[PDB]
């Protein structure tokens, strides 16, 4: 419980901090390209329609 | 002259009609029937009478 070998907590926070990090960057990448689909990672198949239509 | 404008009216609006499509499908050549897209989680369809131009 009460060990100062290791806090469970700790990876927890870190873990849902990472998450959010995550999160984030992915919000970001949207908002600098201006595009929910901006390449293929983001979305296959809506990437390849959007190509061959362009 | 008449009847040669009227041929060139009638070659114009089938080219018209058939270059009308969208990512490979279109509602006014006549090639099918309908379109359906998604409407629910379910996977309940919302269906979209074509409506031949040809």
């Amino acid at each position: 419980l009460n060990s100062i070998n290791t806090n469970p907590g700790a990876l927890l926070a870190l873990q849902n901090l990472n998450s959010t990090n995550t999160e984030l960057a992915a919000t970001q990448g949207r908002i600098n390209t201006g595009k929910k689909v901006a390449n293929a990672k983001d979305n296959g198949a809506i990437w390849s329609m959007a190509k061959m239509q362009s | 002259a008449l009847k040669a404008d009227f041929e060139s009216l009638r070659d114009q609006l089938q080219k018209a009609a058939t270059n009308a499509k969208f990512n490979g499908v279109s509602l006014a050549d006549g090639s099918t029937t309908k379109l359906s897209f998604l409407a629910n989680e379910d996977g309940s369809n919302f269906t979209v009478t074509a409506q031949t131009l040809s």
